[PDB]
């Protein structure tokens, strides 16, 4: 990869509250690109929801 | 030199000088050129045949290109583009330093991470949830049993 | 604030230290309690200076030291360690490798992480402004006197 590694490490250069906000942002199905979680982990939250 | 400031190649300036050979100064109209021309013509190797239209444009083009690029170096004129600007650093330098030392989520204690999860979950999943019950509730309460 | 200066672990450690001084457990530090731990460390002070080192941190003037005053003492001690060295950490943010110079590539690395982006040419504009020596690298001495890169 190249300079866009900053986009991928943007999570680790953000406050922990903001990190977990990005991880849980996969509800509306229009935000499945910024969220880096695997689909199996996403399913567990949706099952509980 | 003005044509070089307009990003012209060596051919463009030469043809520009070819059509503008009549704009060279006249000795009678300037007092400075009176003594300069007399001093210039006193050199041993100065022949009047050397003032050909082609010979004039060649030397002027060569010197002008050197003169133009020389003042680009001594006077870079790159100022007023990025002056000392203090975009936000003088007050936000602590933030950018703090960004590179921000604690990753996996290093937090479990109880702290759970509290952050609850705040994130309610704002993004519970608040965003849509449940319309007002119409159903009013309809139920408006019925005589 | 205490939360900014101290973490949860540090507060726990300070409470254990406070409980070490307070053998009684009443929640206050008396002169004899303070004197006892000093003797365990070797010092043998008198009550004249023993009271003085209590009044220097005793806020309400009751003559005893409680945990809120003990934490306030430690909070100041953590805060006043750094006075003007904040520029050292700022220099190290731009200085990824760890040497005493800021390279253009290193300046690219931090600029890449930040929001603003450079076209790989204006990066030379501000580095030559900060670097007076003209060696292409901004050292620590050049950074503190004038900060642009
Ligand atoms: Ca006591
Ligand atoms: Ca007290
Ligand atoms: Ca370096
Ligand atoms: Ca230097």
């Amino acid at each position: 990869s190249a300079a866009e590694t900053a986009r991928r490490t943007r999570e680790f250069r953000s406050p922990p509250q903001e990190q977990i906000n990005m991880l849980l942002h996969f509800k509306d199905e229009a935000d499945e690109e910024d969220c880096p979680l695997p689909e199996d982990i996403r399913q567990d939250l949706q099952d509980f929801h | 030199k003005t044509r070089y400031a307009l990003k012209d190649t060596d051919e463009e300036v030469r043809e520009f000088l070819q059509n503008n050979l009549h704009l060279q100064g006249k000795v009678e109209g300037s007092p400075s050129l009176r003594w300069q021309m007399a001093l210039y013509r006193g050199l041993p190797g100065r022949e009047e045949d050397a003032d050909d239209p082609e010979k004039i444009v060649r030397r002027v083009q060569e010197v002008s290109a050197v003169l133009y690029h020389l003042e680009q170096t001594e006077h870079p004129y790159k100022s007023k583009k990025a002056v000392w600007h203090k975009l936000l650093s003088k007050q936000r330098r602590r933030a950018v330093v703090a960004c590179f030392r921000m604690t990753p989520l996996y290093n937090l204690p479990t109880h702290r991470a759970c509290n952050m999860f609850l705040e994130s979950y309610k704002a993004a999943w519970i608040l965003t949830e849509d449940h319309s019950f007002e119409d159903r509730m009013i309809d139920d309460l408006s019925k005589a049993g | 604030h205490m939360a900014d200066q101290l973490t949860e672990e540090q507060i726990a450690e300070f409470k254990e230290a406070f409980s070490l001084f307070d053998k009684d457990g009443d929640g206050t530090i008396t002169t004899k309690e303070l004197g006892t731990v000093m003797r365990s460390l070797g010092q043998n002070p008198t009550e004249a200076e023993l009271q003085d080192m209590i009044n220097e941190v005793d806020a309400d003037g009751n003559g005893t030291i409680d945990f809120p005053e003990f934490l306030t003492m430690m909070a100041r001690k953590m805060k006043d360690t750094d006075s003007e060295e904040e520029i050292r950490e700022a220099f190290r943010v731009f200085d990824k490798d760890g040497n005493g110079y800021i390279s253009a590539a290193e300046l690219r690395h931090v600029m890449t992480n930040l929001g603003e982006k450079l076209t790989d040419e204006e990066v030379d504009e501000m580095i030559r402004e900060a670097d007076i020596d003209g060696d292409g690298q901004v050292n620590y001495e050049e950074f503190v006197q004038m900060m642009t890169a």
